[PDB]
């Protein structure tokens, strides 16, 4: 499915347990220009190299804090895949194909109130209703 | 000295009222 | 000089590594052949033996420290002790049991665990085992206690 | 998951977005404010509730903000 | 002479409602029926 | 005030009716979970726990009201009997299990018996399972009374 290498480190045991084959699996792929160090998000150091690079994660926040150092780096073309133990890979980050810091067409808008927060309703207006007082 | 063994026992088996009625209470309120 | 830690698979990813303590051949055939793991048996086999072995030694701690351990019933006493925490690990096996349980672990060690611990037959299997052999390990270390006059007919 | 709501209140000066561990936010666009976009949250999903979003936010109380609900597995940000 | 019915009840109370007890609350926090 | 008694399955037609003695939830929970009826046990488990109550209450009569029961000898006398009679349930558990038996019957209280009691080997299996456990379920109620004035002295 995902064609990378795996980054260079002796192992650890920060790494991922029995959730991986259980639940849900995150994967990691970016290419670099030169193979460098860089700090594994489960501790350790691991050497990343030149070319497509592949790393299998517990969570997607190892996977957005790795992609947030190869910033650093230069390395600006990461994707995050999320694996279910059916072995279906799903692309989620970045998910439109643009970071969403940046503002993309074709996005809309999700959760938005169209009023200021102050202006929400009371609990005991909404009681026993089964709705939220944030609720749209 | 005390009470004797044939209260004791009525008292017991007088109990085991309100325990089967706190059993059909207790499952009410959960029901 | 070479390395003797390694990652386990031969992928660094996974939370693992193999180091002597965990996949030595002497460890990984002690704890494969320990009658949790050893390949070919039935649930009530494993049972058996490690009710056997735990009820064979919880017999001491009772015996020789208990309440009664300076009276003449010191060597009863701890066989019903022994008796009522077999008992009572039975129960939890059987709570265990009947709780849906999750599949057994695989691991460095041991790569396979038995399909005895994967279905709730077979752990009911298990703890009915581990009560009959916890009751005739714990007879049997009391029997051995409260003989040792034996081993003068040895000398 | 958690619910992440946005108020009218946005400037979109995007530093939700950044400052998110979870890739809950994304930028979208829109005509209320200077900037043309409000901070949108589609993957609630991903919420581990740290309320980063909520610290970063520059308006006087918070155009985003997360109401704490239901815990799964991502929520409550388990390795295991 | 009814002192005899301690030896029974206290250890009810102390072992077999509790072991019953928490066996039954421990199979119906991990039921998936109700 | 509303009506307590009815057919089963909603059916007028079949020979049943739901009574509280019938189907009452707690009712169906303590035969349902009898190791007849229990989910999650091979036809050996059912068989085993089967034997061993039947072996442990059967000791009773014949210990404190056969023809030695005021000797010195009741109790061995009372276990030899429960025994016995053990090994005759057996002997006919064994021929209604060789006989080619009819199939087990639902009813209002198990909506569904187990496989164990279908076929012939799960009668065999169960056959072979209450032996055991009826011997043992002998012997754990003879030394629990015969030694029963020493487990009272350890107090
Ligand atoms: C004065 C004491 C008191 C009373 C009258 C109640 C009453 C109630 N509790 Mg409650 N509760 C209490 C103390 C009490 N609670 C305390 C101290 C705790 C903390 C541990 C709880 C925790 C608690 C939980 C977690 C739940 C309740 C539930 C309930 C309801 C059904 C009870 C039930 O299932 O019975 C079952 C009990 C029995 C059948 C035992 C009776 C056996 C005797 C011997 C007869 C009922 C409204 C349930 C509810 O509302 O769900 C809809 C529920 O889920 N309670
Ligand atoms: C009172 C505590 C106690 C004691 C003394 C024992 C003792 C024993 N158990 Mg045991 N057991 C216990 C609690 C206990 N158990 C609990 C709580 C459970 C539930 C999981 C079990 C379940 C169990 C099973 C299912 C089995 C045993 C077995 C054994 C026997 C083999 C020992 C072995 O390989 O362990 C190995 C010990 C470990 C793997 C622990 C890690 C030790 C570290 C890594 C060593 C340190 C390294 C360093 C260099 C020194 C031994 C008689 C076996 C048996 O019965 O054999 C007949 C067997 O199959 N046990
Ligand atoms: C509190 C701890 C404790 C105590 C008091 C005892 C006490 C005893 N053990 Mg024991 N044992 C223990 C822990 C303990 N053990 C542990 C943790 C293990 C490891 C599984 C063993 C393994 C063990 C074996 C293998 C044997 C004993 C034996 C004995 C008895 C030796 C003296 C005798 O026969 O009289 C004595 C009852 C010996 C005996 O005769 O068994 C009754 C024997 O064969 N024990
Ligand atoms: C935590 C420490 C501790 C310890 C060590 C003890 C020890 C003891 N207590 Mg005590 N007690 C304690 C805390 C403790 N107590 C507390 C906190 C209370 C609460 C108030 C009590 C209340 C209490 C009462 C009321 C009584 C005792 C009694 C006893 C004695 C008998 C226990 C018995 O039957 O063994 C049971 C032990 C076991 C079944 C297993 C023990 C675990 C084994 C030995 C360790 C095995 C690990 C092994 C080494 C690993 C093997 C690895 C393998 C691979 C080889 C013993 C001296 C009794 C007595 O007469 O005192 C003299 C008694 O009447 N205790
Ligand atoms: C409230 C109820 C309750 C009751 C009635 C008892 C009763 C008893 N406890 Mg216990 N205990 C309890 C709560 C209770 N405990 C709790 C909550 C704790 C934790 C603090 C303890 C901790 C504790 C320790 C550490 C010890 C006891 C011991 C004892 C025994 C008394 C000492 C003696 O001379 O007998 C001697 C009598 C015997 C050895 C015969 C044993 C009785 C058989 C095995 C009953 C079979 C039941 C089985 C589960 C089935 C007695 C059986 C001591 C003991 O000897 O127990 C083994 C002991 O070592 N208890
Ligand atoms: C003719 C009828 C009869 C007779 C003489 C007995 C006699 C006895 N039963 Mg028994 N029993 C009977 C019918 C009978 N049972 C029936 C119909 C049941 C229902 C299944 C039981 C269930 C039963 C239990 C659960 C226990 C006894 C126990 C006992 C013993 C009590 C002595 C003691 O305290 O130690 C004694 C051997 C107790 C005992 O200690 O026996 C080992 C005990 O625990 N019996
Ligand atoms: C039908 C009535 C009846 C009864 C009650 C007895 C009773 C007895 N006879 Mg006897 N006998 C009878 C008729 C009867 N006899 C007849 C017609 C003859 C033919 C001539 C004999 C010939 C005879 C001889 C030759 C001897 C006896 C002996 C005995 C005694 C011991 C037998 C024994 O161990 O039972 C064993 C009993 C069982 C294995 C089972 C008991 C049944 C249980 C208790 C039923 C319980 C049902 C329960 C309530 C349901 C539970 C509900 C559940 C939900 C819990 C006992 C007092 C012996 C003795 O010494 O006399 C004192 C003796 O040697 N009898
Ligand atoms: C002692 C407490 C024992 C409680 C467990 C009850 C065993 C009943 C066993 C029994 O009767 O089961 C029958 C009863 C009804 O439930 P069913 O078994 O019908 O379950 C199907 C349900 O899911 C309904 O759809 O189950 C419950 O009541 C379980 C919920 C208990 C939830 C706990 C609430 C009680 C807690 C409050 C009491 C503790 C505080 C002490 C106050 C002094
Ligand atoms: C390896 C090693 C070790 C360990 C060891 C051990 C821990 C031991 C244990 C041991 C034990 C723990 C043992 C046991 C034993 C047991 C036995 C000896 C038992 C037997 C029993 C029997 C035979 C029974 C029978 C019966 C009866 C009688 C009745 C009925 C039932 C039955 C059948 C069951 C050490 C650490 C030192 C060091 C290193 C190495
Ligand atoms: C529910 C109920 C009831 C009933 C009751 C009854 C019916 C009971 C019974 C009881 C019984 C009837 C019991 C029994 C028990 C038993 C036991 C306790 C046993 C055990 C056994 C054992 C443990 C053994 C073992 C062994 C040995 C030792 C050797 C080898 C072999 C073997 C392994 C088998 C009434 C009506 C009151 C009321 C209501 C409720
Ligand atoms: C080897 C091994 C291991 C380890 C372990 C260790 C190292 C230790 C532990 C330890 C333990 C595990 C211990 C425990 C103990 C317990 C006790 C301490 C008990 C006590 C009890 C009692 C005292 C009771 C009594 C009684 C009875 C019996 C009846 C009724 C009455 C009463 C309740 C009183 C493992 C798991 C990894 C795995 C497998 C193998
Ligand atoms: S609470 Fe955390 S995960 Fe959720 S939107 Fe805010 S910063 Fe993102
Ligand atoms: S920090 Fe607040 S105002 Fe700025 S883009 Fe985010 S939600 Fe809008």
């Amino acid at each position: 499915t995902l064609s990378g290498k795996t980054p260079l480190f002796a192992g650890s045991t920060g790494g991922l347990l029995t959730k991986a084959v259980e639940e849900e699996k995150y994967a990691i792929t970016w290419t670099s220009p030169k193979a460098q160090v860089f700090e594994l998000p489960t501790g350790g150091a691991a050497t990343m190299h030149e070319g497509e690079n592949l790393l299998y994660i517990a969570r997607k926040e190892y996977g957005i804090a790795l992609g947030g150092q190869l910033r650093k780096f230069k390395i600006t073309n990461y994707k995050i895949y999320r694996i279910l133990p059916s072995g279906e890979t799903t692309f989620i980050h970045p998910a439109d194909g643009v970071f969403p810091e940046k503002v993309n067409a074709g996005r809309e808008k999700v959760r938005f109130n169209a009023r200021s927060i102050g202006e929400n309703p009371n609990p005991s207006q909404v009681k026993f209703s089964g709705k939220a007082t944030y609720d749209a | 000295s005390s009470i004797s063994d044939t209260q004791v026992y009525i008292a017991l088996v007088v109990a085991l009222i309100p325990g089967l009625l706190a059993w059909r209470l207790a499952t009410e309120l959960y029901k | 000089n070479r390395e003797v830690v390694f990652p386990a698979g031969r992928d660094p990813q996974w939370g693992n590594l193999e180091t002597p303590v965990n996949a030595s051949p002497l460890v990984k055939w002690f704890i494969n052949n320990l009658p949790a793991y050893r390949p070919g048996l039935t649930p009530f086999r494993r049972g058996l033996e490690v009710g056997m072995a735990h009820g064979y030694f919880l017999f001491g701690p009772f015996a020789k420290l208990g309440p009664l351990r300076d009276a003449a019933n010191a060597n009863l006493a701890g066989l019903l002790g022994a008796i009522g925490l077999v008992v009572l690990f039975t129960l939890a096996l059987s709570l265990y049991a009947n709780s849906n349980p999750p599949t057994a672990l695989a691991s460095v060690t041991v790569p396979n665990p038995p399909d005895a611990f994967q279905s709730k037959e077979g752990w009911n299997n298990f703890a009915s085992a581990f009560l009959i052999g916890g009751i005739g390990g714990a007879v049997v270390a009391y029997f051995l206690t409260s003989n040792l006059a034996l081993i003068q007919g040895l000398v | 998951s958690h619910t992440v709501k946005i108020y009218d209140t946005c400037i979109g000066c995007t530093q939700c977005v950044r400052a998110c561990p979870t890739d809950v936010l994304e930028m979208v666009p829109w005509d209320g404010c200077k900037a043309a976009q409000v901070a949108s949250s589609p993957r609630t999903e991903d919420c581990v509730g740290c309320k980063r979003c909520e610290t970063a936010c520059p308006t006087d109380f918070l155009s985003i903000r997360v109401y704490l609900g239901a815990e799964t597995t991502r929520s409550m940000g388990l390795a295991y | 002479d009814a002192s005899f019915l301690s030896s029974i009840f206290v250890p009810v109370i102390g072992w077999v409602v509790p072991i019953a007890t928490f066996s039954f609350l421990f199979l119906y926090i991990e039921r998936e029926d109700v």
